[PDB]
RNA sequence: CGCCGUUCCGAAGGGACGGGCGAUGGCCUCCGUUGCCCUCAGCCGAUCGAAAGGGAGUCGGGUUCAGAUCCCCGAAUCCG
RNA sequence: AGUUCUCUUUUCUUUGUGAAGGGCAGGGCGCCCUGGAAUGGGUUCGCCCCGAGAGAGGGGCCCGUGCCUUGGAAAGCGUCGCGGUUCCGGCGGCGUCCGGUGAGCUCUCGCUGGCCCUUGAAAAUCCGGGGGAGAGGGUGUAAAUCUCGCGCCGGGCCGUACCCAUAUCCGCAGCAGGUCUCCAAGGUGAACAGCCUCUGGCAUGUUGGAACAAUGUAGGUAAGGGAAGUCGGCAAGCCGGAUCCGUAACUUCGGGAUAAGGAUUGGCUCUAAGGGCUGGCAGCCGACUUAGAACUGGUGCGGACCAGGGGAAUCCGACUGU
């Protein structure tokens, strides 16, 4: 059938500290299928970023704590772990949040 | 223990409320020699025997 | 992994002190106590070895 | 709540070792 | 408790003199009435939502009926 | 301060060890005056005491080695020490042995390869281990249907 | 002072369906109760002896500083 | 939630449903009906069963602590987010899902067997049956009667905290002693062994600091020799697991026996064999074993832990037990 994913990134860039062109073309390359990260199966599974919206969608079986595991790894890699925080915010979505401080 | 006897546990209570200080307006009384109970009993120290 | 207690002051593991393991609404195991088995009738003949049947054990 | 907030609290606790005789009573300061 | 399977036999069990309130529980795929009566609560599931409008409407005076939320 | 209670009122609201109990160090006299389950559970909604993760005991090492013992490493003579009996009783390898033998017979006996004869006899034979396992069976039963098919021939 | 003995040298039953005579009553109608009589009656051993033996019937959730299968909420069950 | 310098669709946590009632799986039956079986068949790990009725059909009963359902999602829990007096059973969103496997461990139910010159309580209490003394009404507003379904009332007394043991008990004490039980995770491994770890717990056992003499107490190592020491090999030491081979005198033929004596043991990459479900074949599943081979390391591999030294004789007592 079809699963859709989709991560929201909406609260840091419009704080400017992450461009989401950027992370889309992070999960292009990283994303594995069957161990595989490059050409994403062949198209199998499919990448569309909107305004501050990233999305995913496929047509084999995708597991969606895998965009967290890659989301999370992202954000490790450029330094926002410590600020940021991942969070469900329905069945089908992931955004990113601040922590409460100060 | 737990399991107890109304016999023993109404001696145990008896064995409790004697177990206090004297009140301190018994010194002043006229012709006072206590200066403390001296009946004083310590779980630890002393065993009730029964 | 949980580990159990006796829900009752009989320490010993004696015929009447028999348990079963229970999971419950708020998600944990207990024990509950159960009852002994009872047995059908035996055969007044004292020859059948078997018990009756159509009676509540 | 957040798990993390007991890495940061356990850090700004630790940075007392500069401040010793006037360490904060409450952090939360409002109220 | 008890399990009644027809409207018939619940509306006997709700006019008893010892019935005493009307629970009726709202779930997604059935509603639910039930009785308290002095032994048992007896249950009535209606997977039909107007046949569920219709019992609550026809319901006997006097009997305390309070809706689950 | 002194927070004995507190540590033991949490610790409790929680269900988790003291162990697992976080006070926190920059709140110690809020927490301080907190002398019942009501306020426990309030610092608790607050963020003030927090219940830790477990420790990690991660099994991924002894997954990782149970693959590989699977392909048959770390398994030879100088990984053993009970007996080849304690490792693998004979009783248990007999059992599973007369249980896959006798099924076999019995669908061969229903399905009418074999007659009841037939059975009875290969029966006895399998108890008597003169069969390893199925295959050698079943070849030995297609070598008797063989001999029975030539002799109703010329018969 | 007591001891032995526990069914052994004992008139060891104060009970019962039913029936008959009265005395009383009450939803006085007719049914209760009671006393006596008739009839029937083995248990054959007073009593004590187990918080591990026998022995009907309670489980879920919440709650305290400290008690809960005991309190509260909910749902049951045995016995009379 | 942790890690993320590299790698890791990764690692960790967590992912409910009580009693009682109903329904159904499952398990058991020395229960019934048909029928009549040798070319004997059925059948278990073993057994064991049959003309006093086997196989094969069709039934009945008992337990159902398993699953579904009423309970019951309203509760509980996980997570995210809002309020409040803020010491509210506070309020909302989402979730509480789908499969596999096992001589596994713990409990429990059941079947079948072995052992006894051992045969492994009583009573309170409850129930069925046999009998048929009796009672009930004369065709009705029916009666006696009812172990059926509901409904009504009550259940008094005493115990209940906590410790339950390197500190709440007994040893004069917070005494290295003694003192009856229940539950019991991962790894290695034959394993409730030892060694490490999670849950939970603790603060080194009635004190600390600085030194590192002698003599101790407790552990180790030692060239060459190897009991010369000593009353005496006391003490320590050697052997040790498992696989394969091999095994004497004597014997009460059961043993002796792990006799004695050898070889092997790591890591890695493979090969072969050992099954289940569905429709001599095809497909899909799967769980640990055994054997064999190559390669490989400074010959090191039961690498820690665990873990018999052996042989020839004499005396005594048969033995196990005290
Ligand atoms: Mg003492
Ligand atoms: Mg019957
Ligand atoms: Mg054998
Ligand atoms: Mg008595
Ligand atoms: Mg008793
Ligand atoms: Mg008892
Ligand atoms: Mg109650
Ligand atoms: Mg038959
Ligand atoms: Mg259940
Ligand atoms: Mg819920
Ligand atoms: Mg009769
Ligand atoms: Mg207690
Ligand atoms: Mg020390
Ligand atoms: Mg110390
Ligand atoms: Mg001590
Ligand atoms: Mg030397
Ligand atoms: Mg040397
Ligand atoms: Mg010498
Ligand atoms: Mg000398
Ligand atoms: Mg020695
Ligand atoms: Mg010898
Ligand atoms: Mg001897
Ligand atoms: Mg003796
Ligand atoms: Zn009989």
């Amino acid at each position: 059938q079809l699963l859709k994913f989709t991560l929201d990134c909406t609260h840091p860039v419009e704080d400017g500290i992450m461009d989401a062109a950027n992370f889309e073309q992070f999960l292009q390359e990283r994303i594995k299928v069957n161990g595989k990260a490059g050409n994403l199966g062949g198209g199998v599974v499919s990448l569309e970023r909107s305004k501050s919206k990233i999305t995913v969608t496929s047509e084999v079986p995708f597991s969606k704590r895998y965009l967290k595991y890659l989301t999370k790894k992202y954000l490790k890699k450029n330094n926002l772990r410590d600020w940021l925080r991942v969070v469900a915010n329905t069945k089908e979505s992931y955004e990113l949040r601040y922590f409460q401080i100060n | 223990s737990s399991h107890k006897t109304f016999r023993i546990k109404r001696f145990l209570a008896k064995k409790q409320k004697q177990n206090r200080p004297i009140p301190q307006w018994i010194w002043m009384k006229t012709g006072n020699k206590i200066r403390y109970n001296s009946k004083r009993r310590h779980w630890r120290r002393t065993k009730l025997g029964l | 992994v949980q580990r159990l207690t006796y829900r009752r002051r009989l320490s010993y593991n004696t015929a009447s002190n028999k348990t079963r393991l229970s999971r419950t609404p708020g998600n944990r195991i207990v024990y509950l106590y159960t009852k002994k088995v009872g047995k059908a009738p035996k055969s007044a003949c004292g020859v059948c070895p078997g018990r009756l049947r159509g009676v509540r054990a | 709540v957040a798990k993390q907030r007991i890495r940061m609290a356990n850090e700004k606790h630790s940075k007392n070792i500069t401040q010793r005789g006037n360490v904060a009573k409450t952090s939360r300061n409002a109220p | 408790p008890r399990k009644i399977e027809e409207i018939k036999d619940f509306l006997l069990t709700a006019r008893r003199k010892d019935a005493k309130s009307v629970k009726i529980k709202k779930n997604k795929d059935n509603v639910k009435f039930k009785v308290r009566c002095s032994r048992y609560l007896y249950t009535l599931v209606i997977t039909d939502k107007e046949k569920a409008e219709k019992l609550k409407q026809s319901l006997p005076p006097g009997l305390a009926v309070k809706e689950l939320k | 301060s002194m927070l004995r209670l507190q540590k033991r009122l949490a610790s409790s609201v929680l269900r988790c060890g003291k162990k697992k109990v976080w006070l926190d160090p920059n709140e110690t006299n809020e927490i301080a005056n907190a002398n019942s389950r009501q306020q426990i559970r309030k610092l608790i909604k607050d963020g003030l005491i927090i219940r830790k993760p477990v420790t990690v005991h991660s099994r991924a090492r002894c997954r990782k080695n149970t693959l590989a013992r699977r392909k048959g490493r770390h398994m030879g003579i100088g990984k053993r020490k009970g007996t080849a009996n304690a490792r693998m009783p004979e009783k248990v390898t007999w059992m599973r042995r007369m249980r896959i033998l006798r099924r076999l017979l019995r669908r061969y006996r229903e399905s009418k390869k074999i007659d009841r004869h037939m059975y009875h006899s290969l029966y006895l034979k399998v108890k008597g281990n003169v069969f390893k396992n199925k295959r050698i069976l079943m070849e030995h039963i297609h070598k008797l249907k063989a001999d029975k098919a030539r002799k109703k021939l010329l018969a």
